[PDB]
């Protein structure tokens, strides 16, 4: 026989969304009488986008019994109509075994972990609760973006733990760590063919992102990851934006700008595009063929801005193939329209590699 | 690397 749904603990209900933030609630609640139950940051809340605060329960000995009573009787709390399910990416906290810290970003710590069910190693991005509300409201962007994608050179989303605090975004673990560190530790033994393959991987990922109308905005060696087989994957989509018509205009307040990787029109006018990511790609090429040198090492960020405005660019690294440097130079055209596309860049890199 | 601007 079957256990009735209403006899199940709240924790198990498809329409219990736990620690789902407000922004997400409003998105999920679409039609009249759509509803879900969630927890207040011991109060539970029946959201229908009206928010009704819930040993009995009312507005029954359990909350599922209350919802069923309401739904089945159409009694006014507003009348409930349709319970709204968690989407397929939601993962319970108990499905994840958290491990040690592996990095930090502007939202807080990143940890390794394992899925309890099959031991899959994962990366777990966390959000510090003490951050400003406008920032915390952006935390789930990386999940919203990555839910849509599947590519060998893009970090895979595994799940989202929004049933309780602290909220996590769970992704594949790319076990060789960041590409900048990789270049600085392994660089002396790396062949040029390998470097070409790895920036080829990056170009493949970026071509994919352009095809999805995604603008990354923080492309750099530090934000790419390397597998144990030297495959490169693009990560840290915290700054990324999706724009159907190709341009993201910076909104409003202060921004964190990685100045030495950022195109002039992005840095000074907040015009971001696949073209501005192409500039960043050129910097990534320079990082790679210099085996992890810091760009413009003798200039502060303000100085680099002025240097670049005057037509200054990074020098050719020693032993960088000439076709690779020419491509860099094209990536750093002042006018965004004069830069090559990621499709063009990937083709060129594949051509250069095949001739090596 | 990052500047708030």
């Amino acid at each position: 026989s079957m256990i009735p749904e209403v006899q199940k603990p709240l924790h198990e209900q498809l329409w219990y969304h736990g620690a789902i933030p407000r922004a997400e609630v409003a998105e999920l609640l679409v039609h009249s009488g759509d509803f879900l139950v969630r927890e207040s940051q011991q109060e539970y809340v029946l959201s229908v986008p009206r928010h009704f605060i819930i040993n009995l329960y009312r507005l029954f000995p359990s909350i599922p019994l209350l919802i069923d009573h309401l739904l089945s009787t159409q009694q006014p709390l507003v009348v409930l109509h349709r319970a709204v399910p968690k989407d397929k990416w939601v993962l319970n906290h108990e499905d994840l075994v958290l491990g040690e810290q592996i990095g930090r970003g502007n939202f807080g710590e990143v940890f390794s972990g394992r899925l309890r069910a099959d031991n899959t190693l994962v990366a777990v991005k966390s959000c510090r609760e003490t951050l400003p509300p406008d920032l915390k409201a952006k935390f789930l962007q990386e999940a919203r973006i990555l839910k849509q994608y599947s590519h060998p050179n893009i970090v895979r989303l595994i799940g989202v733990c929004t049933q309780k605090q602290p909220i996590y975004i769970v992704m594949e673990l790319v076990q060789g760590g960041d590409f900048l560190t990789f270049l600085r530790t392994e660089g002396a033994r790396l062949r040029v063919k390998t470097l070409l393959q790895m920036v080829g991987d990056a170009a493949a990922g970026m071509e994919y992102l352009e095809s999805k109308c995604c603008i990354h905005r923080d492309l750099a060696a530090r934000n790419c990851l390397v597998t144990e087989k030297n495959v490169l994957k693009i990560s840290d989509f915290g700054m990324s934006r999706e724009e159907a018509d190709g341009v993201y205009a910076a909104s409003g307040g202060l921004r964190q700008v990685p100045v030495k990787w950022t195109a002039p029109e992005a840095l000074n006018y907040g015009r971001y595009s696949s073209e501005s990511d192409v500039w960043s790609f050129g910097i990534l090429l320079w990082e790679t063929f210099s085996l992890g040198a810091s760009p413009y090492p003798n200039l502060s960020n303000q100085q680099t801005r002025e240097f670049v405005e005057k037509g200054g660019r990074l020098p050719c690294p020693e032993l960088c193939p000439d076709a690779v440097f020419r491509l860099m130079e094209q990536c750093w055209a002042y006018e965004p329209g004069q830069r090559p596309s990621f499709s063009t860049i990937y083709q060129e890199l594949q051509s250069i590699r095949k001739r090596h | 690397i990052y500047e708030s601007l």
